[PDB]
């Protein structure tokens, strides 16, 4: 065997601690390279001029910031969707005003996760598995997606993708809804259900078969202790899971087949979740949820408030006081 | 022999519907929540509790309809139909309101019941109690946040109404007002929920690729058998695979499947207890120490900063319509706007 | 309440005279000032101008005046600037100009009352809503 | 099985049809009278398009008094010429 | 910065040649189960 | 007698009704039924969703307010308008929509005749129509057929822009016009030079195409580089790499397609957002970049009208309020817009100058047409509700419209992400059957187990 061939068997062996792999060629340094400068910057970045406006907005823990109100701030509102690497500026004090960091952040962020997802699939391959454990993932990876790159494509900026904060999300999220109504978009509803359909039937799922355990196992040990890595009979009674389950709600609401159950559990958050993130990335070209404002009017012509309108009004008040100084036409045209 | 046992008996046939005692407090409970549900949104108004059109009838769509909660002079009456308030008159009942608590009261009550039916139903076919100990985070929920919550407020009023945009309303006053997202509790409900979901997704995903050939055909369904005594996936190869994917994995079905219990439903107990905060306006509004530096320093600006501009916002654009019993006029020249918009 | 006829009685000119307008024709206005307006005047603002509305009172201090049928007729044929100096219908929607706005080409005189009708009426139902913007909204 | 009839075995027979052929046109008719007679604003006390405000006033006939509720609300109903 | 800017693509270049050429050296037979599907 | 008789169910073919197609994947004559019959849906909806958009059709309102999505293409391909976009003849809409419509009919019955009637399988009917997904150069030869075809199609783009009346020209010489290309771009350089540019912020890739003389070249290399490529692979056959490389079979075909459509999908989306040469402007509406850009210019326009030196003008911020310098200093207008200042439109260039924006032509060279397009693109924004609410989204009912390149991003980006979604099934799912685990692991045989432990 030559170098590239044992190079080639080291890379794709199925005996690593953890997975190398083609995709991970590209996962392992764009991955490192977005955690070192999230976590530098995350501690130590100076303001950035996000919105564009020459008033910069404090991310970072030495700049003033706790672990909830800390971000890495998105890169100014004058770059736009312009490519903004280190090389581009003058000075590394110059990209640091211009929110450069999180353009390099977000980056490799996007290739090592979209690699993390064909990783997924390559080790599967290499074990003799089924190969959809990664569509699973490419749900919330589709999510990121939306908020990084397909929302700041969208609206013509990086400026308005999701800052990598917590109150920063929680900005986004806001804006989001004056901008877009999202509540009221059909998409986001979905993955509301998603979610909690997905919590739902976690706890439901988890607590079934907790309830079924077959005893092997005395009162002073955990039920843990009962079931031993690798065994091949099954550890608890699914006869008996599903004959509760059946008389909760009737009989045939309950799942008998274990298959079809983890196809289900797979499925619902999986699916919702898509909905989600098509929600945020049509959304993106201001496709936006529903709008019944005035929709109810009176024989006279009064309007007839609903609590779609009440929603308006409070759409109103984060509309009008977000990014206070940037607006100078009456329109939010994007 | 005896007619409580006789009873029992009855109550406890293995027929389609289980009935049980607990369905002599679930059954008309939970009937009577979700009909009152649909007549009030079908056929009843808001007009005179919140200057609201909230029903089919009025031309309300499944988005806008809601049964709505009793203005807010009513305070925390019970507003049954034979009280004061009402005095018998099922007309003047439903226009004051009464049909949130009287929907609020039969959830609650029909909640108990669900509840004990998961626990009798586990009795009588000898599983252990946990579904219906997982069911004890939907509890807290709807206790803290529809009847805790209101009853620390000023009135019913300020109960989540019932209704799709109801329910939104309540999601941005609780940001306006509450600052709700700053909330640890609100957060670690925020992890339960996501991380649930995703311990669904990928539990559900990990399974169903980690199949063992226990048939010919390429749809995989069918070669599974409920009295099988084989696993019907591989824990080992799923272990292998999570471990050199992720660094960790389990390897003990048992820990697996009590922790899809934990992470939701302990999520779901964190954000009631929040909320059980907000009941007293007790919130995770404020950083002391941002306002300090804020206030002292006008070039200083966070994401925490900028986030309570919107909630003044919120606030006195929302207030006049949303609060009308306040009768709040806000002249245009008082009202926060940043420039242009 | 209800649109009755004394709703739908507004000034047909300067002058004191009234028209009443019928429902059917209120209702067609509506429909042409979403057609051909409200693209810009939703609600009775002005997008491209903010600081000029549709609200009877500003009309009435419009040079000519614009507060009734005759007015409005005239402005929707030669619109001007709020003083009478210009006209613009290089620039604003007209008759005079519906080469240039194709969808004012077969709007007739019928067509013009009741819009000039639908503008007049709509504050007398919506009230501050009507120029008020999104803080009535 | 549980020792009531399959639904599948119900809900195709000659018989269930014949039933319900009738019964549910009459439910699905007697809904739509009970709104287009205006029974239904009457029952739940819903304003129709023209009973939300009297013909000037722009303002919501909230109520404000818990105890004078019902009156009160009568009262808005008077006020409706 | 010129010389980050070229370092970085040479970086980025070896790593992408990396990634091509490995699943160009016969992926496919990378399995436990059948082989050759050449 | 029985209704297991035929191989259409679970027993015979070994997939699930929900799964039914897959039964087909060797069932080369039913398979091409179901193609055909496809090819006939697609047809039929272009055919039938033309004649319903042209009866709807008000030919002097903008198509852009009135839903269509049909009508803008076959306009912009010179069918039925003159100056400025102006419809001057419905019935070339008319024909594009019955000739799909008639021409469905006939893809219909062949679809339905080899689906139910004709040879379930072709290759003992005959060997040029029967394949074999596992023959590397059957395969080939068809891609091969179907690369000429498509390289056809180019040139017929390129018939219509040379030949046959041309195309719509947004940037024509004094306003939008029908032209005749007659000097399409053929230096490589400038073709292959769109393929190497950034996609990024004021690059844009492929999607920054600006000219017609471009998008006819860029179809003449097109159309010559299917034609060689389908002759290339109806001669050869795949070299021992590509053998290695690939997995051959039916399902890894058609996951290699759905990869491709997926990119072709998000392409498309990006296209229709941001390009007003191929995507005219007077058709699908302003681009959501135009639309801030014509906000910025009419209230530059207004004010200036009232006596503002809109040039010397500080917003508070101390950045222009109408005006300011990008990041590499070109004069650009000022607020949010300031990302968008890599827009280019037909009726804002006459204010460019070599620094961009320029004062002095702000100042003196405003054409009532300019102020007239700015309004119109700045009240036709592409923001809107999914009930066709136009407007923002705090925005009272009113206005019925969402923006034609809104309805066409969101549908390609939904429709482009489940085509990628479709890819990873497909891709794994080929895999595993090629391997031979797809449908589980052998309880006997269990790879995991020969391993050595990881610790
Ligand atoms: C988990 C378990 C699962 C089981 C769930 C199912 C249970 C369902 C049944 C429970 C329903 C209980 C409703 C209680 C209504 C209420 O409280 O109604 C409220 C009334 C008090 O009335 C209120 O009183 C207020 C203050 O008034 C007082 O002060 C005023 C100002 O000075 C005046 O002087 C006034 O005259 C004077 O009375 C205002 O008047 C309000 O408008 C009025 O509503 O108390 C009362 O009936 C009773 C008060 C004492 C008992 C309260 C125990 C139950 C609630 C516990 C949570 C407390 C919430 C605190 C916040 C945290
Ligand atoms: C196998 C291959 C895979 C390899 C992957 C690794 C390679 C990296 C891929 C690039 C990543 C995207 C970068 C940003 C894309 C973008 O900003 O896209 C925008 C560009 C267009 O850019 C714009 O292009 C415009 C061109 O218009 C110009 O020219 C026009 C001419 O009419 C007009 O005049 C106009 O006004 C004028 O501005 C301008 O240049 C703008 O400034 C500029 O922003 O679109 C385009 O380049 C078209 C291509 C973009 C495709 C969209 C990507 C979506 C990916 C989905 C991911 C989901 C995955 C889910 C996982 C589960
Ligand atoms: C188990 C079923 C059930 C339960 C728990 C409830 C519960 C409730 N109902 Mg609902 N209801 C039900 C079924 C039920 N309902 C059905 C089937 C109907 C259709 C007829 C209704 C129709 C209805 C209406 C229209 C309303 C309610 C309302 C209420 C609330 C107040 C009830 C009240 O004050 O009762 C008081 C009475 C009791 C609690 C019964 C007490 C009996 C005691 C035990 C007798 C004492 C005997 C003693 C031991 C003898 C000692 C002798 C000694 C002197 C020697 C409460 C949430 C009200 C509400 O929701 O308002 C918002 C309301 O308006 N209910
Ligand atoms: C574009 C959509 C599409 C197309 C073109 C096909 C095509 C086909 N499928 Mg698939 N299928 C689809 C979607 C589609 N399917 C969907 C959505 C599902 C899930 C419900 C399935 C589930 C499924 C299963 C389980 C099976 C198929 C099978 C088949 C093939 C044989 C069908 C047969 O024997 O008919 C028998 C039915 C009839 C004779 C009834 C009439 C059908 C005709 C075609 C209707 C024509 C109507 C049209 C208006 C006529 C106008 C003609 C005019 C131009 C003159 C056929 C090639 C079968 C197979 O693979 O065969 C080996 C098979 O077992 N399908
Ligand atoms: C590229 C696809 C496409 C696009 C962009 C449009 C766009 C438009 N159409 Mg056309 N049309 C299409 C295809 C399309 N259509 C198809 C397939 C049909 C046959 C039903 C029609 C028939 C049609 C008619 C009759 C009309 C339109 C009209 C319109 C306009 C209004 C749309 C609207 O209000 O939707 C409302 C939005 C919805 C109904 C939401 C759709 C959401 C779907 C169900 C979810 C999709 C998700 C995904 C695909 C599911 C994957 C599941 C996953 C688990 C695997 C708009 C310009 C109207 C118009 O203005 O004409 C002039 C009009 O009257 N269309
Ligand atoms: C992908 C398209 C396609 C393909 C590959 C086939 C393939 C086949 N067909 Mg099928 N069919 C199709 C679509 C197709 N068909 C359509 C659209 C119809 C409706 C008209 C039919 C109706 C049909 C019938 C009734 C029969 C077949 C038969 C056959 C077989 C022999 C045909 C032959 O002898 O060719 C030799 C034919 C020629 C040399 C003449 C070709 C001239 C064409 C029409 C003009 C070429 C112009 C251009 C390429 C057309 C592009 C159209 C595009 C814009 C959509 C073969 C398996 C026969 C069969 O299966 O035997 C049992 C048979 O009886 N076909
Ligand atoms: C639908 C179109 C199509 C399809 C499906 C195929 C399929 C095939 N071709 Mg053909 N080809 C086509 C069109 C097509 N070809 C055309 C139009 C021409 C004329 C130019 C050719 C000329 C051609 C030649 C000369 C050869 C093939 C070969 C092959 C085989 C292997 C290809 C491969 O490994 O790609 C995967 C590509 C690589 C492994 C190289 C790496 C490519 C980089 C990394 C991707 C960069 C692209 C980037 C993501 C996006 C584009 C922008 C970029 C410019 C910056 C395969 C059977 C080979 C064969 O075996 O022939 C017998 C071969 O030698 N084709
Ligand atoms: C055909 C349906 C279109 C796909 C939609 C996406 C849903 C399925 C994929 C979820 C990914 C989960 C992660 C992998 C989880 C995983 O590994 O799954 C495995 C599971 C079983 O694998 P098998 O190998 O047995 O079957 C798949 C093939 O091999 C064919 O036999 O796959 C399926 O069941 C596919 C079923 C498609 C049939 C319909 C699915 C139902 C969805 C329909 C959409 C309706 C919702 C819209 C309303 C809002
Ligand atoms: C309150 C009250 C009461 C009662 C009542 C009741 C009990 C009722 C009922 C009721 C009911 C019981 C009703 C109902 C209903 C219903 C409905 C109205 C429905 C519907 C539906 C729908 C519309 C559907 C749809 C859908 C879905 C869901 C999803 C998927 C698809 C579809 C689209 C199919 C009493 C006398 C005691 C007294 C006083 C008060
Ligand atoms: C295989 C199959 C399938 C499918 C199918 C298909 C997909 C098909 C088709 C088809 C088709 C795709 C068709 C068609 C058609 C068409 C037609 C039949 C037509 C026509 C036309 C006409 C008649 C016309 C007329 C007119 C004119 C000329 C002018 C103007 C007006 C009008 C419109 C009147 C299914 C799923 C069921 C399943 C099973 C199997
Ligand atoms: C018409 C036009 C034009 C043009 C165009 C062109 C000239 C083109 C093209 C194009 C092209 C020229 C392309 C392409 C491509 C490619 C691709 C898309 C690729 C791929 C690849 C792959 C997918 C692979 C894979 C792999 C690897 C990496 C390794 C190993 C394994 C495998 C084989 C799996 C212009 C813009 C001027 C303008 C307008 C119009
Ligand atoms: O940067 Mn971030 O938030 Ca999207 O809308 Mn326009 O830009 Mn600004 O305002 Mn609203
Ligand atoms: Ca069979
Ligand atoms: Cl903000
Ligand atoms: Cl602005
Ligand atoms: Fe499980």
């Amino acid at each position: 065997a030559n170098l590239w061939e044992r190079f080639c068997n080291w890379v794709t062996s199925t005996d690593n601690r953890l997975y190398v792999g083609w995709f991970g060629v590209i996962m392992i340094p764009t991955l490192l390279a977005a955690t070192i400068c999230f976590v530098i910057a995350f501690i130590a970045a100076p303001p950035v001029d996000i919105d564009g406006i020459r008033e910069p907005v404090s991310g970072s823990l030495l700049y003033g910031n706790n672990i909830i109100t800390g971000a890495v701030v998105p890169s100014s509102n004058a770059i736009g969707l312009h490519f903004y690497p280190i090389w581009e500026a003058a000075s590394l004090d110059e990209w640091l005003y211009n929110g450069g960091p999180y353009q390099l952040i977000i980056f490799h962020f996007l290739l090592g996760a979209s690699c993390y997802m064909g990783r997924q699939w390559e080790l599967s391959y290499r074990l003799g598995m089924r190969p959809w454990i990664c569509v699973a993932y490419s749900a919330p990876l589709a999510s990121a997606f939306a908020v990084f790159l397909i929302y700041p494509i969208g609206q013509g900026s990086f400026s308005d993708g999701m800052p990598l904060g917590i109150s920063g999300t929680f900005n986004f999220m806001i804006v989001f809804q004056a901008e877009h109504n999202i509540l009221m978009h059909p998409f986001h509803q979905l993955g509301v259900a998603g979610v909690f359909g997905g919590a739902l039937f976690c706890a439901m799922h988890g607590s079934l078969v907790t309830s079924s355990l077959i005893r092997e196992t005395t009162e002073t040990e955990s039920a843990n202790y009962g079931y031993k890595f690798g065994q091949e009979e099954e550890t608890y009674n699914i006869v008996a899971a599903h004959g509760y389950f059946g008389r909760l709600i009737f009989q045939y609401a309950s799942f008998n087949n274990s298959r079809s159950l983890h196809f289900f559990l797979a499925a619902w958050p999986v699916v919702g979740v898509w909905f989600a993130a098509l929600g945020i990335s049509t959304m993106a070209f201001n496709l936006n949820g529903f709008n019944f404002n005035h929709s109810v009017i009176d024989a006279k012509g009064n309007v007839i408030n609903t609590w779609a309108d009440i929603i308006n009004r409070a759409n109103l008040g984060m509309e009008v006081m977000h990014e206070r100084n940037a607006h100078n036409f009456p329109l939010d045209l994007a | 022999r005896g007619w409580f046992d006789i009873l029992d008996d009855w109550l406890k046939r293995d027929r389609f519907v289980f009935v049980g005692w607990s369905g002599i407090l679930l059954f008309p409970c939970a009937y009577l929540a979700l009909g009152g549900w649909l007549t009030g949104t079908t056929f009843v108004t808001s007009w005179y509790t919140h200057g609201l059109a909230s029903s089919y009838l009025e031309g309300c769509n499944f988005l806008t309809v809601a049964v709505s909660t009793p203005a807010n002079s009513m305070g925390h009456s019970l507003l049954l139909l034979w009280g004061p308030e009402a005095q018998g008159d099922f007309t003047r009942w439903c226009q004051l309101g009464g049909l949130w608590t009287f929907i609020a009261l039969h959830g609650a009550f029909g909640l108990i019941g669900f509840m004990l039916r998961q626990f009798e139903i586990a009795r009588l076919v000898g599983v252990r109690p946990y579904n219906a100990i997982a069911f004890s985070a939907p509890i807290a929920v709807f206790v803290s946040v529809f009847l805790i919550y209101p009853l620390g407020q000023s009135s019913w009023f300020f109960a989540p109404s019932f209704g799709v945009a109801a329910i939104f309303r309540f999601l941005l006053f609780f940001q306006g007002f509450h600052n709700w997202t700053l909330n640890p509790f609100h957060m670690m409900g925020v992890a339960g929920v996501l991380g649930g979901a995703l311990l669904c997704a990928i539990h559900g995903a990990t399974v169903e690729n980690t199949l063992f050939q226990d048939g010919e055909g390429a749809s995989t369904f069918r070669a599974f058998n409920p009295t099988q005594a084989e696993e019907t996936y591989s824990m080992v190869t799923a272990n292998r695979f999570w471990s050199q994917i992720f660094g960790i994995a389990f390897s003990n079905k048992r820990w697996l499947h009590f922790f899809m219990l934990f992470v939701p439903v302990t999520g779901l107990w964190m954000s009631a207890i929040g909320v059980v905060g907000l009941a007293l306006n007790l919130r995770s509004y404020d950083f002391i120490s941002q306002e300090i530096r804020a206030a002292e320093d006008p070039e200083f600006e966070t994401f925490y900063t900028k986030n309570l501009l919107l909630n003044e916002g919120i606030r006195a654009w929302m207030a006049p319509q949303d609060q009308p019993h306040e009768n709040f006029v806000f002249p245009e020249e008082v009202l926060p706007r940043g420039n242009a918009l | 309440a209800e649109l009755t006829p004394e709703v739908l009685t507004v000034p047909l000119n300067s002058e004191g005279k009234t028209i009443t307008l019928t429902e059917k024709q209120y209702l067609e206005g509506k429909r042409l000032f979403q057609y051909a307006c409200a693209s810009c005047h939703v609600g009775g603002i002005t997008k491209t101008n903010p600081s000029l509305d549709l609200r009877t009172e500003t009309l009435a201090l419009a040079t000519p005046p614009r507060d009734n049928i005759e007015g409005l007729v005239d402005y929707m044929k030669n619109p001007t600037t709020y003083d009478g100096e210009q006209e613009i219908a290089e620039v604003h929607p007209s008759l005079r100009s519906a080469d240039i706005f194709p969808k004012m080409r077969n709007l007739t005189e019928k067509d013009l009352v009741a819009i000039a009708g639908h503008i007049l009426v709509e504050p007398k139902i919506l009230g501050d809503k009507w120029g008020g913007g999104k803080v009535y909204y | 099985t549980t020792g009531e009839r399959p639904f599948s075995d119900i809900i195709t027979s000659v018989r269930y049809w014949v039933i319900h052929s009738i019964t549910i046109p009459a439910l699905f008719i007697a809904g739509w009278l009970f709104v287009s007679t205006g029974l239904a604003y009457d029952v739940f006390g819903t304003p129709r398009p023209d009973s939300y405000y009297a013909q000037e006033q722009r303002s919501i006939p909230l109520v404000t008094d818990r105890f004078e509720a019902k009156q009160q609300v009568e009262t808005f109903l008077e006020q409706l010429k | 910065m010129e010389t980050l800017k070229i370092t970085v693509y040479i970086v980025v270049t070896f790593f992408v040649l990396l990634f091509v050429f490995g699943f160009l050296s016969g992926d496919p037979a990378r399995n436990p189960k059948r082989k050759d599907l050449e | 007698n029985s209704i297991f008789a035929t191989n259409r169910d679970q027993e015979s073919s070994g997939f699930a009704w929900w799964a039914g197609n897959a039964r087909l994947i060797n069932l080369s004559g039913k398979l091409l039924g179901a193609h055909v019959a496809h090819a006939g849906l697609i047809v039929f909806w272009a055919g039938a969703m033309t004649l319903f958009e042209l009866a709807h059709f008000i030919p002097e309102k903008p198509m852009y307010e009135q839903g269509l999505i049909l009508i803008p293409h076959i306009a912009t391909l010179g069918w039925g308008v003159g100056p400025g976009g102006e419809v001057v003849d419905t019935f070339p809409f008319f024909v594009v929509g019955v000739v799909h419509l008639i021409s469905s009919a006939v893809l219909g019955f062949g679809g339905v005749y080899h689906a139910i009637r004709g040879p379930e399988t072709l290759e003992e009917y005959s060997s040029f129509f029967g394949y074999d997904w596992k023959d590397k150069n059957k395969m080939t030869t068809i891609l091969g057929f179907h690369l000429i075809v498509l390289g056809i199609g180019a040139l017929l783009l390129v018939a219509k822009a040379m030949f046959f009346g041309g195309l719509y020209d947004t940037w024509a010489p004094g306003g939008g016009d029908v032209r005749v290309i007659t000097n399409p771009t053929l230096d490589p350089r400038v073709i292959f030079g769109y393929l190497l540019k950034s996609p990024f912020g004021g690059e844009g890739w492929i999607v920054s195409v600006n000219n017609l003389e471009d998008v006819v070249g860029g179809h003449i290399w097109i159309g010559l580089i299917c034609i060689a490529g389908g002759i290339w692979h109806i001669l050869t056959t795949p070299f021992g790499w590509a053998r290695r490389a690939f997995i051959w079979s039916g399902e890894a075909y058609l996951s290699y397609s759905l990869g491709a459509l997926s990119m072709m999908g998000f392409i498309a989306t990006c296209f229709v957002w941001f390009n007003n040469t191929v995507y005219p402007s007077e058709f699908y509406g302003p681009t959501g970049p135009e639309a801030s850009q014509a906000q910025a210019m009419t209230f530059l326009i207004r004010d200036q009208k009232l006596g503002a030196n809109v040039g010397s003008a500080q917003g508070p911020t101390g950045l222009g309020k109408y005006l300011m310098r990008s990041p590499t200093g070109e004069i650009i207008f000022g607020g949010e817009t300031m990302r968008f200042w890599d827009f280019r439109g037909p009726w804002l260039e006459p204010l460019r100058g070599p620094n961009g924006l320029d004062l002095n032509k702000i100042k003196n060279d405003i054409q009532p047409w300019q102020e007239r397009r700015a309004a119109e693109y700045m009240t036709h924004a592409p923001l809107g509700s999914l009930n066709s609410v136009g407007g923002v989204a705090t925005e009272i009912n009113s206005v019925n419209f969402v923006s034609p390149r809104s309805w066409l991003a969101t549908s390609h980006f939904v429709l482009a992400f489940f085509f990628l979604v479709g890819h990873l099934w497909h891709a794994g799912r080929a895999r595993a059957a090629a391997a031979g685990f797809e449908k589980g692991i052998d309880r006997e045989s269990e790879p995991v187990l020969s391993m050595p432990s990881l610790d």
